[PDB]
DNA sequence: TTAGAGAATTGGAGAGTGTGTTTTTTTTTTTTTTT
DNA sequence: ACACACTCTCCAATTCTCTAA
């Protein structure tokens, strides 16, 4: 009942004072807090309220109670920070166990309250009710923990680790090893808490930061500054790099994978390399704004909106139409477009991924996140030392785990592994592209045979069961491996690895993959394109080839390419270079001209080539106009030789045996 | 070379040149279309001069500007009381004295929309006084109904003013008092004229309906009339 | 009942008003020139197809006309019989 | 219940 | 590889319901009775 | 009673899935 609920809330509130309090003799305005008794029992019973009740009833009500009484912010942080600062001063000089006991048990609650949140069709209605609100409260937690004394609780958590670093692994009991798992398990949460995702019941078709929270409190930029001052990055670096020497790998190296995922996520590598500067580029951007303004002006009438006359347009067969406005009098292109634009209907439309936190897989990544200069250089230093120090030893362990455990996996661990591989391999390639001090040997553990098998196997199994999110990530990982191979061939075993990578079975898979992309989201198709470009380019420099290229060329691939190309207002300068490379391959080299004589391509080239779309001076117009010229020349030749193609141009090609051969050629 | 945008034109020159003898009549009978044609002719000619004579002037600057013709000396002046319903939408010429001018009124020309959920934006063209609001948000992944909304202070506006013109005593009927007519004037010509000024004008003689109440589309049978000036002298 | 909906269908295409008009006139309608730009000639090709699409079936936006045509074009056997008849005429 | 996230929300 | 038979999801046609509407100066020109 | 704003409901148009030639 409501009264039983508030009785438990009141029980918690009383426990929220039995804990202790600051001293009003002190005349120190204010002092720190001061300590209660039964407090062991207080902490333990709170732990029981989580584990023995809320978990067993699947509620999150208990968390709502502790959030009501602000336990984290009010007691746990000063209890820990006082323990830390006391022991720090004692170390400067250079029952006490009971104090240390309290330090352990306060931290374990911090891990529990900030643990990240999952919702399914098997979660209770209680949890589904409370999801949106507890998100707000966890955001408050992240801000607070990073703020206190400029984040000094984070020194307490690592000092706890330092006690268990201390003495030889040969001594270290299972209970002892849990501390070293626990500490790293904390930092994962502090990075993982981020602004909410809005969710509603789909009964009818019709921000969540609380008043005390703002973006600069919560941004990844902040977290960098906070960890650096409070001495975390040294701990993650030392701990990962000596990992091979007999720290029991089993307890550390998955939590330590999740950290690296959880703050590589949302960085584009180009933002870490530069390739008054801000003001200069701002001025240039204002020039671009002026061009857009000019485009609007070129469609704007001189005289006002009620001056306008009326226009009539007569067709062949003497039938007439009517359009209004003063620009229609002079511009037939505009009149024709304006005529169709009035018409009401649009055909309604069809729509791939859920269950996991925001990442490259389901967001448009043409949108950076933003760094102070000190933060930029500190972050660059952290991951550069990580790569030069830790990467091979980490990947070798985590991969030779997962080969023995693949059957037992869960979707998240698959998507973590495939987006840790991808990031670090790409970033190193870019860094050594830039400079000679860097080298490729640092990432060279990715190529050895076991990992290649494992990325292959993940992609295989994901594709067969029609799990499209793992398939998407696996596509991204398998792209980079191929990219790295072409690098190393441009310098023995690598050719053996290629020959095994391009057994016939895999060519069947990698040929299959663009065909299904037509239905799905804009990123999926983009992954398919970039993988295809790489896949063909390697086999070009193998010297088989004619068998493989004919395997790619057919109607359902071309359909995907156009369906992707028409959203060009959103895409990069580089991706369109890739698409026209492929059309050059289909049209000129392979001489399979009949695929592209289809009408929705001819519309597209007008839009994109018009004064509407692609800029008059972008590099894209060089490629596009050089393509269309050749297109229309060959089309002219075909149409005059055989006039039936006028009715051909609307429809798909015709698959009958007796007429179809002459049709295609 | 003076950086200016309007060209005077006395209509008698259209009668002197043989190829435009009929264009003179078409101007009086169809002003709204013919004047627009003349505007887009002048702008193109200005561009042609700099590109043909290959001069140093910025093509973008000329493309950005609006150019307008202002015809005048069209024919005999017409008595204010003798305008009849067969003169609607034809060019007229009037003489008179200025009584008063209202302050400048902002007139909207372009509307600005923003999506409430995904922050997509669209600029829309105003014609015939009606805002062509979109049915759904046009961003592909945010194809939602009622999702766009108007932002007043990011629209674009233009100046309108109303001038009250009185009949000159030379035309008043015997034993009667002079009448007056209202002139609508835009952009360049807005603040030109003061109380007590004596002028001659040229503009289309227009008429429009008026509503019975502000709640509903019900119109009255009598129509309001006014003059839409394109030149003042 | 409510009034049944009106649609594009293969009967309209196979009518004398329909597709035979394009084959009867397209050779005379369109004209490319090297003497004009790609964008120029490219724009020119779409004119005739747009006006013809309007005259045939004014419901919908031009793109929707093309994409609607794909479905019936791939599915209907009578339309496919007509199309193989065209290409047999060239095999004649 | 037909719970659903605004997966498309990215501004 | 095509195609055709059956099931599920969505759109908006159009029918229905409730609602709102008529309708003390202060300044300035002119006539009138009052001292 | 006469234009409007808003709610409710049913029906068929559409796309997706399975089966066999
Ligand atoms: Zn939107």
């Amino acid at each position: 009942a409501d009264f039983s609920l508030t009785v438990l809330r009141a029980r918690i509130a009383l426990l929220a004072t039995a804990i202790g309090g600051p001293d009003y003799t002190s005349q120190i305005d204010p002092p720190p807090y001061k300590l209660g008794d039964d407090c062991l029992a207080c902490l333990k019973d709170l732990k029981r309220w989580f584990k023995l009740v809320d978990d067993q009833q699947k509620r999150w009500d208990v968390a709502m109670a502790v959030a009501e009484y602000r336990i984290l912010t009010d007691d746990l942080l000063p209890i820990l920070i006082d323990w830390e600062n006391k022991c720090s001063l004692a170390a400067k000089l250079a029952n006490k166990a009971y104090y240390d006991k309290i330090a352990l048990n306060c931290l374990q609650l911090l891990v529990l309250m900030t643990w990240p949140l999952i919702v399914t069709e098997q979660s209770s209605s209680n949890q589904i009710t409370l999801y949106g609100e507890l998100k707000k409260h966890q955001l408050v937690y992240k801000k607070t923990i990073l703020s206190m004394e400029s984040g000094k609780v984070l020194r307490a958590a690592i000092r706890l680790a330092l006690d268990v670093i201390k003495i030889d692994r040969l001594s270290r009991t299972p209970r002892d090893n849990m501390v070293l798992k626990l500490v790293l398990n904390f930092f994962r949460n502090v990075i993982a808490i981020e602004p909410g995702e809005f969710t509603i019941n789909t009964k009818k078709s019709m921000d969540t930061l609380p008043p005390n929270v703002s973006m600069d409190d919560i941004s990844l930029n902040t977290v960098i500054s906070s960890f650096h001052k409070n001495k975390v990055f040294g701990f993650l670096l030392t701990l990962t790099s000596s990992l091979s020497k007999e720290f029991d790998q089993d307890f550390i190296n998955i939590p330590l994978l999740e950290i690296m995922f959880y703050f590589t996520k949302d960085v584009n590598q180009e933002l870490l390399f530069p390739r008054t500067s801000a003001g200069f580029e701002l001025s240039k951007l204002l020039q671009k704004e002026h061009q857009m303004r000019k485009n609007v002006i070129k469609h704007t009438s001189a005289r006002h909106s009620r001056f306008g006359g009326l226009l009539s347009i007569q067709t062949p067969d003497k039938t007439r139409l009517t359009v209004s406005g003063s620009q229609a009098l002079v511009d037939e292109k505009i009149a024709l477009q304006k005529l169709d634009d009035s018409k009401k209907w649009n055909k309604r439309i069809i729509k791939a991924a859920e269950g996991l936190p925001n990442s490259l897989l389901n967001s448009q990544t043409g949108k950076a996140i933003f760094f102070t200069e000190s933060n930029g250089k500190h972050f660059k230093e952290f991951i550069n030392n990580f790569i030069d120090s830790g990467f091979n030893i980490l990947l070798h362990s985590v991969t030779n785990y997962f080969t023995t455990e693949q059957d037992r996996m869960v979707t998240l661990e698959q998507v973590e592994y495939l987006l840790f591989f991808a990031w670090f391999v790409k970033y190193q390639l870019l860094r050594s592209k830039i400079d000679n001090s860097a080298d490729i040997k640092q990432v060279s553990e990715a190529l050895k045979e076991v990992t290649f098998i494992l990325v292959s196997s993940l992609l295989r199994s994901a594709y067969d069961l029609k799990n499209w999110t793992v398939t998407h990530a696996g596509m991204i990982a398998f792209n980079e491996l191929l990219n790295l191979v072409s690098r190393t061939k441009a310098a023995t075993d690598i050719e053996f690895i290629v020959s095994r990578l391009f057994s016939d079975e895999r060519i069947q898979l990698l040929s299959n993959l663009p065909k299904i992309g037509s239905k799905y989201s804009l990123q999926f198709m983009k992954s398919c394109i970039e993988l295809t470009h790489s896949v063909l380019k390697v086999l070009e420099q193998y010297s088989n080839f004619q068998k493989v290229q004919a395997n790619y060329m057919t109607e359902p691939v071309i359909e995907t390419y156009i369906n992707f190309l028409e959203r060009f207002r959103e895409l990069e300068d580089d991706s369109i270079k890739k698409v026209f490379s492929f059309f050059h391959r289909v049209f000129v080299q392979a001489k399979e001209q009949a695929l592209l004589f289809r009408f929705d391509l001819i519309i597209l080239l007008r839009e994109m080539l018009s004064p509407d779309g692609l800029d008059r001076m972008s590099r894209s117009r060089k490629y596009v106009s050089q393509f269309s010229d050749y297109f229309l020349a060959r089309l002219k030749k075909r149409l005059k030789k055989s006039p039936a193609w006028f009715v051909g141009l609307l429809f798909p090609p015709l698959h009958n045996s007796e007429v179809g051969f002459y049709q295609r050629y | 070379e003076l950086g200016t945008s309007n060209l005077n034109l006395d209509a008698r020159n259209l009668l002197a040149y043989k190829q435009t003898e009929d264009l003179y009549h078409q101007l009086l009978n169809y002003p709204q279309e013919v004047i627009s044609i003349m505007d887009q002719t002048i702008k193109d000619c200005m561009v042609s001069l700099i590109v043909d004579n290959n001069l140093d002037y910025d093509l973008d600057e000329i493309e950005t500007k609006f150019y307008k013709v202002r015809p005048y000396n069209v024919g005999s002046c017409k008595g204010m009381r003798e305008l009849n319903p067969n003169d609607i939408d034809k060019l007229i010429n009037l003489k008179g004295l200025v009584l008063r001018s209202t302050p400048v009124i902002p007139d909207m020309k372009v509307a600005f929309f923003k999506c409430n959920v995904c922050d997509h934006t669209m600029a829309v063209e105003i014609d015939r006084g009606v805002i062509q609001e979109p049915a759904r948000c046009e961003r592909i992944d945010c194809n939602e109904p009622n999702s766009m909304s108007l932002i007043h202070n990011r629209c674009s506006f233009a100046d309108k003013q109303v001038i009250k013109l009185q009949e000159t005593p030379d035309f008043v009927p015997d034993g009667q008092t002079p009448h007056s007519i209202s002139l609508c004037v835009y952009d360049e010509l807005v603040d030109s004229c003061r109380a007590g000024d004596r002028i001659e004008v040229t503009g289309t003689f227009r008429s429009i309906p008026i509503r019975a109440n502000s709640r509903q589309r019900v119109l009255k049978s009598l129509y309001k009339t006014y003059v839409d000036v394109v030149h003042v002298k | 009942k409510r009034r049944p909906q009106v649609k594009l269908t293969a009967e309209k295409l196979l009518s004398d008003k329909g597709l035979p008009y394009v084959l009867k006139n397209a050779h005379k309608r369109i004209r490319i020139s090297s003497k004009k730009n790609s964008y120029d000639n490219l724009s020119n090709i779409i004119q005739f197809y747009q006006l013809w699409a309007h005259e045939l079936f004014p419901k919908a936006k031009f793109k929707d006309f093309m994409k609607i045509c794909q479905t019936v074009g791939k599915t209907d056997p009578v339309l496919r019989e007509y199309r193989v008849s065209l290409f047999r005429d060239e095999m004649g | 219940f037909k719970s659903r996230a605004l997966n498309h929300v990215k501004k």
